[PDB]
């Protein structure tokens, strides 16, 4: 979720 | 005394359904994010 969010 | 061994155990069997009870809300935590996911992907 963090990577979905960190893009 | 055989009946106070029973008596532990169905203690023990209490925490471990509060254990599995906080097993559920970390499933539906889970089913929460994975929706989450699929949505931030698609």
């Amino acid at each position: 979720l963090q990577a979905l969010e960190k893009e | 005394e055989i009946k106070s061994l029973k008596h532990e155990i169905k203690e023990l069997r209490k925490e471990k359904n509060d254990t599995l009870n906080n097993y559920d809300t970390l499933e539906e935590e889970t089913d929460d994010l994975k929706n989450r996911l699929q949505a931030l992907e698609k």
